């Protein structure tokens, strides 16, 4: 079956490793949540199409600007991850990750994924963000950003509750196939 | 990999790997620290496994069945014998540190009270210089190696057949020629993330917190040096 490569980018804040692990395991890790992610090849049937989807993380590579681009070769879809409890991580999407991603991969579909949506109604996050003169990322801001960066689409999910996670990886598969 | 070591790290965590009765006699902080040490050894075992697939299954096979020039297989799998010797030796030290920890009369039950020292010797001195020099060579030749594989697979049917044949086993689903080259490149960046999480749950002894802090600083230094000495080749 046709193999497609996926790479996820974004600051450590969003939870790239958590989203990749939750999806590959297809259950929120009960006893132990793994610190690192190696790679994975998930068979997905999306709209009658049998596709092998290779999953890769860019965690740890954040500080190494010469080592990180070695993850990009032949990528068919880029998941551009951000945190709904971290509006600072969203500010890095247009100024840091978009120029780099478009440099190495100019015609690769980018899917702006707003992870940690559950924290929108978590009062410990609303309380902490109030101290920084801030509040959780509104759905209309994540859509405005995806529109500005020229992404294929904007998606939202909760790695903690698995809500939306599967729909992101099926849309990633749709984006890669085109 | 050896049946003994695969079985020892077959569990998804240290809390699952040890006997349930043995686990009951431990503090949450010890269990949490142990799980990350268990993951360090687990992922290092999988790393050496990846390196053996490149040398014995891919490289040795291309020299034997395909009767191909030793310079092309060298450009495809660069420094893999050196990388396999550096990491196998490291895995052997981690695996013997786990064996000393084993309770008398058991093969599953262990608690590693000292890890930091082991990490310091690996990430300092000539072992670290060997790593910096080898990874700087590997990451520079990584891009040339990916282009060299594609040109051979989409030009020669003998290689196209060899690849399909040796990557047919279910286990090599995520370990094809290209995925191995990236798994290796991504391995060095996993250590600071792993050591940082162990250090988070290792304050019960001061000399251990200072050992893991120095090892963490050494891995970050090794990484910063490897990153600086990378020049992409074609």
């Amino acid at each position: 079956a046709i193999r497609k490569k996926l790479v996820i980018v974004g600051d450590g804040a969003c939870g790239k490793t958590c989203l990749l692990i939750v999806f590959s395991k297809d259950q929120f890790p009960e006893v132990y949540v793994p610190t690192v992610f190696e790679n994975y090849v998930a068979d997905i049937e999306v709209d009658g199409k049998q596709v092998e989807l290779a999953l890769w993380d860019t965690a740890g590579q954040e500080d190494y600007d010469r080592l990180r681009p070695l993850s990009y070769p032949d990528t068919d879809v880029i998941l551009m991850c951000f945190s709904i409890d971290s509006p600072d991580s969203l500010e890095n999407i247009p100024e840091k990750w978009t120029p780099e991603v478009k440099h190495f991969c100019p015609n690769v579909p980018i899917i702006l994924v707003g992870n940690k949506k559950d924290l929108r109604n978590d009062e410990h996050t609303r309380r902490e963000l109030a101290k920084m003169k801030q509040e959780p990322v509104k759905p209309e801001e994540g859509r405005d950003m995806a529109n500005r960066i020229g992404a294929f689409g904007y998606m939202e999910c909760s790695a903690k509750t698995k809500d939306g996670v599967r729909e992101v990886f099926e849309m990633a598969t749709r984006a890669a196939l085109q | 990999s050896m049946e003994m070591d695969e079985k020892d790290f077959a569990a998804d965590s240290w809390s699952l790997a040890v006997d349930s009765s043995f686990l009951q006699q431990h503090k949450k902080e010890v269990m949490k620290q142990q799980d990350v040490i268990y993951e360090l050894i687990q992922t290092e075992l999988h790393h050496v496994r990846t390196l053996k697939i490149m040398t014995r299954l891919f490289r040795t096979g291309m020299l034997e069945e395909l009767h191909l020039e030793p310079g092309v297989v060298q450009g495809l799998f660069p420094c893999v014998d050196e990388l396999s010797d550096i990491h196998t030796r490291f895995l052997s030290q981690l695996l013997e540190r786990r064996r000393q920890a084993l309770c008398p009369g058991s093969t599953r039950n262990f608690v590693i009270h000292r890890l930091g020292d082991l990490l310091i010797s690996q990430f300092s001195g000539p072992s670290a210089e060997q790593m910096c020099k080898t990874y700087s060579e590997f990451c520079s030749r990584h891009s040339k190696a990916l282009k060299l594989y594609k040109e051979l697979y989409a030009r020669d049917k003998r290689f196209q057949q060899f690849i399909r044949k040796v990557t047919r086993p279910a286990v090599l689903k995520r370990h094809g020629v290209q995925e191995c080259i990236l798994l290796v490149t991504q391995r060095i960046t996993k250590y600071p993330l792993l050591i940082s999480r162990i250090l988070q749950h290792s304050h019960g002894i001061e000399e251990e917190r200072q050992d893991l802090t120095t090892a963490l600083g050494l891995v970050k230094e090794l990484l910063s040096n490897v990153d600086e000495g990378i020049y992409q080749l074609e």
